[PDB]
RNA sequence: GGGAGAAGGCACGCUGAUAUGUAGGUGAGGCGACUUGCUCGUGGAGCUGAAAUCAGUCGAAGAUACCAGCUGGCUGCAACUGUUUAUUAAAAACACAGCACUGUGCAAACACGAAAGUGGACGUAUACGGUGUGACGCCUGCCCGGUGCCGGGAGGUUAAU
RNA sequence: UAGCUAGUAGGUGGGGUAACGGCUCACCUAGGCGACGAUCCCUAGCUGGUCUGAGAGGAUGACCAGCCACACUGGAACUGAGACACGGUCCAGACUCCUACGGGAGGCAGCAGUGGGGAAUAUUGCACAAUGGGCGCAAGCCUGAUGCAGCCAUGCCGCGUGUAUGAAGAAGGCCUUCGGGUUGUAAAGUACUUUCAGCGGGGAGGAAGGGAGUAAAGUUAAUACCUUUGCUCAUUGACGUUACCCGCAGAAGAAGCACCGGCUAACUCCGUGCCAGCAGCCGCGGUAAUACGGAGGGUGCAAGCGUUAAUCGGAAUUACUGGGCGUAAAGCGCACGCAGGCGGUUUGUUAAGUCAGAUGUGAAAUCCCCGGGCUCAACCUGGGAACUGCAUCUGAUACUGGCAAGCUUGAGUCUCGUAGAGGGGGGUAGAAUUCCAGGUGUAGCGGUGAAAUGCGUAGAGAUCUGGAGGAAUACCGGUGGCGAAGGCGGCCCCCUGGACGAAGACUGACGCUCAGGUGCGAAAGCGUGGGGAGCAAACAGGAUUAGAUACCCUGGUAGUCCACGCCGUAAACGAUGUCGACUUGGAGGUUGUGCCCUUGAGGCGUGGCUUCCGGAGCUAACGCGUUAAGUCGACCGCCUGGGGAGUACGGCCGCAAGGUUAAAACUCAAAUGAAUUGACGGGGGCCCGCACAAGCGGUGGAGCAUGUGGUUUAAUUCGAUGCAACGCG
RNA sequence: GUUCCCGGGCCUUGUACACACCGCCCGUCACACCAUGGGAGUGGGUUGCAAAAGAAGUAGGUAGCUUAACCUUCGGGAGGGCGCUUACCACUUUGUGAUUCAUGACUGGGGUGAAGUCGUAACAAGGUAACCGUAGGGGAACCUGCGGUUGGAUCACCUCCU
RNA sequence: ACUAUGCUCACG
């Protein structure tokens, strides 16, 4: 019962894009905001908030360029049934380095491109084509 | 499937059996021979096919096909056996080597003579 | 539950020591105390006393005599313990628990008896008598022409009167 | 193979060992091991590496190198620094030996070799010259360790077998469009070179030294002996008639063997006729074979070529990278649940995981780049990275875990209700069936496609009267409800489980899945004891039929009912595991609860559960489609071609019936799913024609004419043979 | 006159058919071969447990015999060496199991084989829809009961209503 | 109403 919250976030994005839906509400978290910020900062999501005190509801606002959605595909890599921790040199590059791999490293959550230059590896959370 | 299920019970590789139990990865094997005889094949063929029961040296009792027109095998006479199904006689799954030992060559062959064990003309 | 004492093994005498005879067993005078005693605890004086162990030691042999299972394998029949031809037959025969059929509504059927009357039973269909079968397990097929039995009552036949 | 273990597990007293210690005693404690697979069983030297693979992997452990083990089999210890000793000692064994018969030997899995085994692997070779090692002050012994070469197409690699010109486009073969093409610049030839073996002369390079007598410089009392660096000497080569460099002759000595229907580079003629044979897969042959045998012609490799066996590959056909489970193989029948896997949300702290750097180390070899020596390569070799390693201190703390204290959205509690064939136990009602006795009443009843068996003049059937008993509950009743599934329907009480709604309050992650385990689990069966109307396996009789151990009819026992135990399965089915999140719609059914005028069977929301149609999306398609087969996560179960087979064998479970677990040999090249076009149906609808009905005259009977079959014959020429051959050619 | 009979046409549906219902196809029975289970057993291989056995060796214990070096007072002491003995233990012997591999009269099924016998169970409403479980029956496919599934067909047949 | 069967192989 709702074991992985992060995978559930990435489905609401992926399914929200499939429906041509403007916004995507969900239960917030520390790590949810970290990922959603990395997605925003590169430019898959167009702005987000975290409206609420007691029961915080993080809502995203999905980007659309043409009729097509911006997120071509998005998938959980380090699921809880099988954690995937990669080394500095062994970090992946999604779509030959024109999509990103979100990776939780020891200096906060960041992109795979940022993790190479920062000089460290970590738990690869998701690929974002 | 399920990564936990596989940890608990790994992928069992399909141990495919050998077509030809002549044993110990042997290229060929000697046979004393008993009962040389003619047999009918399956449906679309219809013929009198030449075949002999081979008492192998290791202990096995098999049937080997006598390839070529005519043969010198009878009652006993020691012959050599190679691998290869005929695909017509159900049961027969070996070939006699023509040329080697008491199994002579086919009489008056010209084309393809390593098969069927004949020398130059 | 058995089979099973399956089979097959090994150890045993005597003498010291552990312990100048021990685990135990029975426990005297003694110490207090309760009530009033053929007292309670309390302690152990003797007395009795295995079984072990370790070492020695004699003989051909130590359960040394008497005493006191032969064992195993396949199989027929009868489940079993039991009973039987006193005196040539102990069995596979009889009985057996169990099984079914069947009769019997109690003044029961049935049995002994000219009868009265007893038993069945001071019981009452989860009871009683008869008959077959014979623990248990898996089962118990078809035939009602014959002979018996049960029921049916029209017609035919039919005694005494 | 699920339990194993008594020096077994510890502790101490003693004891031994190079040394820690049940290594070994004596006691003391009575444990230790095992689902993270003990024990037992089968198989096996291990690694560096090798092979294949894009890589992960899979396979593997010949050859070189490290480690272990073993030495005729089974013990044992001695001698030493080191062994329980490969050509040591000692017993015992088996099997060869020599014996004077008392007693003695013997150990190639060191090198050659024999027999034997086998599909199959080598000479009773040559030398210590080098390179190690053993010995020794060294002069050198011994070294089948190294070095070589015998043999071996067994490999990886090199050069061979000639090279220019050649028209009559010879012949002969070979196809013939008997005109000619083709083999064919092929040959014969006409010019030139001579690699390579085969003869012969030269002749590197593996060789550092060793040794003598020496000079000096050390050494010392010493210009002696000894030692060192200059220093003069003679020599050492198994391989060896070396490697190699020149001369002899003259194309001279030197090419197969697969294949040729498709896959897969490459065509014809004969011979043969489902025969003879090919076959890696499909498949080739029945008198015009591209597949068979031959020939030519080609094609592909060539000192090798095919076949064979063996591993990986392709095979995403065990899927970690990288598959599936509605219908193709595959969701346990359904629940509960311990171990296990996974787990909402927020701060603090450890750092186990994770990450970052650190030093160690991954033996050398191969493998990979920049080089170099073989005449070239193969080989050889120098360095480089590589050696994706594994450990060790230091930090980074996001994530995951550990430990905090929370929080409240998941999850649970209470509060008031709502619906319901949820369950279990007990009653009672009405209709009907059968039967029982009773009245009426007069020939049939019953049944069937049609009959008969059956039942009836003993008075049936029909009709009514009164009983008795059993089982099941018409109508309501629905694509209605409830239950985890199986399943659960008259009405009434008794006890009782859950579901849903309303708004609060409380708990504060208590959760989700679940291998083994355990419960429930239709019908049929099974056991003991009741009951027994109807129905009805078996069974009987009458029909049906070629037969009818069936279908139909008349009878009819177990059983169906009950109480209690067992069984443990079904197409136990939405052929769809459970939980959770997320993503267009419409029409309804059903049960809630709000807002409004109940102002009149309404107005408008919003929760459960449910049926039907459809969007995107998915799917092989059919279809599924907010109750997903969509998009994702957690965990479980299961699948790996068809037959053999959910069978055998063993285990467990059952009274049995049997269930459950669950193979292999062998055999086939398919089996399968969905959909497509036909054809067919004793499927449906609509039509048609001397198709049938409604007629009319015929053939079939006779004789004769004709034509076939047959039979006969010297010949009865030949052809036509359901309709569409038979007064037919 | 269109019900049936023979053929044909069109639409529709089911199909395991496709020289395309003169289709396909099931099981027994007969014959041949192959692998395979059971089987009175027989024969090897390995191995557990319970014992006996005790060679050499090593260690302990020593009445007996015996002796180079130490101490000796030149008596003999110590110490050894044989021999003996006790423990450990090899070959070997006995019993009884386990497991595994051969083999066995006969027997149960299974597979395979161009043209054998008996039927026609299934595929169409396959002519009684099929199949699943289960029980009984039957030469054979199978048939019948009870419950279950649709992976069944037709619904211009009635005659009257949606 | 009920109502069986079709010997083997052959369209690159
Ligand atoms: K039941
Ligand atoms: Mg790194
Ligand atoms: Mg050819
Ligand atoms: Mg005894
Ligand atoms: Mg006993
Ligand atoms: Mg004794
Ligand atoms: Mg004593
Ligand atoms: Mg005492
Ligand atoms: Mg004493
Ligand atoms: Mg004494
Ligand atoms: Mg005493
Ligand atoms: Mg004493
Ligand atoms: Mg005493
Ligand atoms: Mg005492
Ligand atoms: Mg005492
Ligand atoms: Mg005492
Ligand atoms: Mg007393
Ligand atoms: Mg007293
Ligand atoms: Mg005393
Ligand atoms: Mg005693
Ligand atoms: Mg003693
Ligand atoms: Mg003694
Ligand atoms: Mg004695
Ligand atoms: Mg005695
Ligand atoms: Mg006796
Ligand atoms: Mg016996
Ligand atoms: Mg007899
Ligand atoms: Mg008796
Ligand atoms: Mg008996
Ligand atoms: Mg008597
Ligand atoms: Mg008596
Ligand atoms: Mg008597
Ligand atoms: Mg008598
Ligand atoms: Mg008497
Ligand atoms: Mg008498
Ligand atoms: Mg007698
Ligand atoms: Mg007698
Ligand atoms: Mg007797
Ligand atoms: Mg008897
Ligand atoms: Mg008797
Ligand atoms: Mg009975
Ligand atoms: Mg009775
Ligand atoms: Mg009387
Ligand atoms: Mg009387
Ligand atoms: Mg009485
Ligand atoms: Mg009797
Ligand atoms: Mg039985
Ligand atoms: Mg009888
Ligand atoms: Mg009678
Ligand atoms: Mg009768
Ligand atoms: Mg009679
Ligand atoms: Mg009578
Ligand atoms: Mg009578
Ligand atoms: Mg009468
Ligand atoms: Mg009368
Ligand atoms: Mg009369
Ligand atoms: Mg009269
Ligand atoms: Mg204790
Ligand atoms: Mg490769
Ligand atoms: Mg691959
Ligand atoms: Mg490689
Ligand atoms: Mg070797
Ligand atoms: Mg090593
Ligand atoms: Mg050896
Ligand atoms: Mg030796
Ligand atoms: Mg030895
Ligand atoms: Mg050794
Ligand atoms: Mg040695
Ligand atoms: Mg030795
Ligand atoms: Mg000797
Ligand atoms: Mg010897
Ligand atoms: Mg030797
Ligand atoms: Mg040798
Ligand atoms: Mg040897
Ligand atoms: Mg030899
Ligand atoms: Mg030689
Ligand atoms: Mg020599
Ligand atoms: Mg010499
Ligand atoms: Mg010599
Ligand atoms: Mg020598
Ligand atoms: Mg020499
Ligand atoms: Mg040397
Ligand atoms: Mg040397
Ligand atoms: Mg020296
Ligand atoms: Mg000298
Ligand atoms: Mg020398
Ligand atoms: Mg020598
Ligand atoms: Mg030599
Ligand atoms: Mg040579
Ligand atoms: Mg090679
Ligand atoms: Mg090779
Ligand atoms: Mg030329
Ligand atoms: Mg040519
Ligand atoms: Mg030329
Ligand atoms: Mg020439
Ligand atoms: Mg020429
Ligand atoms: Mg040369
Ligand atoms: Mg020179
Ligand atoms: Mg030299
Ligand atoms: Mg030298
Ligand atoms: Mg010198
Ligand atoms: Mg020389
Ligand atoms: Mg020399
Ligand atoms: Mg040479
Ligand atoms: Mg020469
Ligand atoms: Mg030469
Ligand atoms: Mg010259
Ligand atoms: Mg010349
Ligand atoms: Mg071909
Ligand atoms: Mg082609
Ligand atoms: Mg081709
Ligand atoms: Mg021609
Ligand atoms: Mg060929
Ligand atoms: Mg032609
Ligand atoms: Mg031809
Ligand atoms: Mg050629
Ligand atoms: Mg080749
Ligand atoms: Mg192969
Ligand atoms: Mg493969
Ligand atoms: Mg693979
Ligand atoms: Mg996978
Ligand atoms: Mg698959
Ligand atoms: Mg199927
Ligand atoms: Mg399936
Ligand atoms: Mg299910
Ligand atoms: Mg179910
Ligand atoms: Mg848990
Ligand atoms: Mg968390
Ligand atoms: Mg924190
Ligand atoms: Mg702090
Ligand atoms: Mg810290
Ligand atoms: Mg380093
Ligand atoms: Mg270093
Ligand atoms: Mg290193
Ligand atoms: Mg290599
Ligand atoms: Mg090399
Ligand atoms: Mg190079
Ligand atoms: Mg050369
Ligand atoms: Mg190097
Ligand atoms: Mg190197
Ligand atoms: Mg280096
Ligand atoms: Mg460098
Ligand atoms: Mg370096
Ligand atoms: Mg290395
Ligand atoms: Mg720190
Ligand atoms: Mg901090
Ligand atoms: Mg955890
Ligand atoms: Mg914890
Ligand atoms: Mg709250
Ligand atoms: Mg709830
Ligand atoms: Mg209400
Ligand atoms: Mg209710
Ligand atoms: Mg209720
Ligand atoms: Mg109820
Ligand atoms: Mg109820
Ligand atoms: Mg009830
Ligand atoms: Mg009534
Ligand atoms: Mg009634
Ligand atoms: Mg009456
Ligand atoms: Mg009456
Ligand atoms: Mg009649
Ligand atoms: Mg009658
Ligand atoms: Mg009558
Ligand atoms: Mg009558
Ligand atoms: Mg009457
Ligand atoms: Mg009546
Ligand atoms: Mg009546
Ligand atoms: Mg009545
Ligand atoms: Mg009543
Ligand atoms: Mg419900
Ligand atoms: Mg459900
Ligand atoms: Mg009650
Ligand atoms: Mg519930
Ligand atoms: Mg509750
Ligand atoms: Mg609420
Ligand atoms: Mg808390
Ligand atoms: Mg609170
Ligand atoms: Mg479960
Ligand atoms: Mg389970
Ligand atoms: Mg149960
Ligand atoms: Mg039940
Ligand atoms: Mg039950
Ligand atoms: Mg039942
Ligand atoms: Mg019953
Ligand atoms: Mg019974
Ligand atoms: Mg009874
Ligand atoms: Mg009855
Ligand atoms: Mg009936
Ligand atoms: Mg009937
Ligand atoms: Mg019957
Ligand atoms: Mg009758
Ligand atoms: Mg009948
Ligand atoms: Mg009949
Ligand atoms: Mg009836
Ligand atoms: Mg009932
Ligand atoms: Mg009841
Ligand atoms: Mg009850
Ligand atoms: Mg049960
Ligand atoms: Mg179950
Ligand atoms: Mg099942
Ligand atoms: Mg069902
Ligand atoms: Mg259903
Ligand atoms: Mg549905
Ligand atoms: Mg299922
Ligand atoms: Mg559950
Ligand atoms: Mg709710
Ligand atoms: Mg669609
Ligand atoms: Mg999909
Ligand atoms: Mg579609
Ligand atoms: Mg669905
Ligand atoms: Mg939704
Ligand atoms: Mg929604
Ligand atoms: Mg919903
Ligand atoms: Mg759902
Ligand atoms: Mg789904
Ligand atoms: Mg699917
Ligand atoms: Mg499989
Ligand atoms: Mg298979
Ligand atoms: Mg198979
Ligand atoms: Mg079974
Ligand atoms: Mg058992
Ligand atoms: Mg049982
Ligand atoms: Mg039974
Ligand atoms: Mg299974
Ligand atoms: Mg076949
Ligand atoms: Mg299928
Ligand atoms: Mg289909
Ligand atoms: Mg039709
Ligand atoms: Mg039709
Ligand atoms: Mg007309
Ligand atoms: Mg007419
Ligand atoms: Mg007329
Ligand atoms: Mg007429
Ligand atoms: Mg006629
Ligand atoms: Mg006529
Ligand atoms: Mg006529
Ligand atoms: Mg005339
Ligand atoms: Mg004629
Ligand atoms: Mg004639
Ligand atoms: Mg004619
Ligand atoms: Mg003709
Ligand atoms: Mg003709
Ligand atoms: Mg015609
Ligand atoms: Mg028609
Ligand atoms: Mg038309
Ligand atoms: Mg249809
Ligand atoms: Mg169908
Ligand atoms: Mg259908
Ligand atoms: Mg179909
Ligand atoms: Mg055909
Ligand atoms: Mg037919
Ligand atoms: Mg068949
Ligand atoms: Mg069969
Ligand atoms: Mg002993
Ligand atoms: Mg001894
Ligand atoms: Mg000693
Ligand atoms: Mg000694
Ligand atoms: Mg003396
Ligand atoms: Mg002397
Ligand atoms: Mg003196
Ligand atoms: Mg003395
Ligand atoms: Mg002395
Ligand atoms: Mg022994
Ligand atoms: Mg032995
Ligand atoms: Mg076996
Ligand atoms: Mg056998
Ligand atoms: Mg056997
Ligand atoms: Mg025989
Ligand atoms: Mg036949
Ligand atoms: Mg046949
Ligand atoms: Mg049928
Ligand atoms: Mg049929
Ligand atoms: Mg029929
Ligand atoms: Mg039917
Ligand atoms: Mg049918
Ligand atoms: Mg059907
Ligand atoms: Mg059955
Ligand atoms: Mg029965
Ligand atoms: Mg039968
Ligand atoms: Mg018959
Ligand atoms: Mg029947
Ligand atoms: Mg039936
Ligand atoms: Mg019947
Ligand atoms: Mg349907
Ligand atoms: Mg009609
Ligand atoms: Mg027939
Ligand atoms: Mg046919
Ligand atoms: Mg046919």
């Amino acid at each position: 019962s709702m074991q992985d919250p992060i995978a559930d976030m990435l489905t609401r994005i992926r399914n929200g894009q499939a429906a041509n839906k403007a916004a995507v509400t969900m239960p917030s978290s520390k790590l949810k905001v970290a990922i959603a910020n990395v997605l925003k900062e590169e430019g898959f999501i167009e702005d987000f908030k975290v409206e609420g005190d007691t029961k915080p509801e993080l809502e995203l606002t999905l980007k659309y360029f043409q009729g097509k959605a911006v997120v071509e595909s998005i998938q959980r890599v380090s699921r809880p049934g099988l954690r995937i921790y990669k080394r500095k040199d062994e970090l992946p590059k999604v779509m030959a380095g024109l999509g990103i791999a979100v990776v939780s490293t020891s200096k906060g959550v960041m992109t795979d491109r940022a993790a190479r230059q920062a000089g460290l590896g970590g738990e690869i959370i998701c690929y974002v084509a | 499937a399920t990564v936990n299920q596989l940890v608990r019970k790994p992928r069992a590789r399909k141990v495919a059996k050998s077509n030809v139990p002549a044993l110990e990865a042997c290229p060929q094997k000697r046979g004393v021979c008993t009962r040389v005889y003619t047999t009918t094949p399956k449906k679309p063929n219809s013929a009198l096919r030449k075949v002999c029961r081979v008492r192998l040296t290791n202990g096995f009792e098999v049937t080997s096909y006598i390839g070529g027109e005519g043969h010198n095998l009878q009652e006993h006479s020691v012959i050599l056996i190679r691998g290869g199904r005929v695909k017509d006689l159900p049961g027969v799954r070996y070939h006699t080597v023509r040329g080697a030992l008491d199994c002579s060559g086919v009489k008056d062959r010209k084309q393809a003579r390593s098969k069927y064990g004949v020398k130059r003309p």
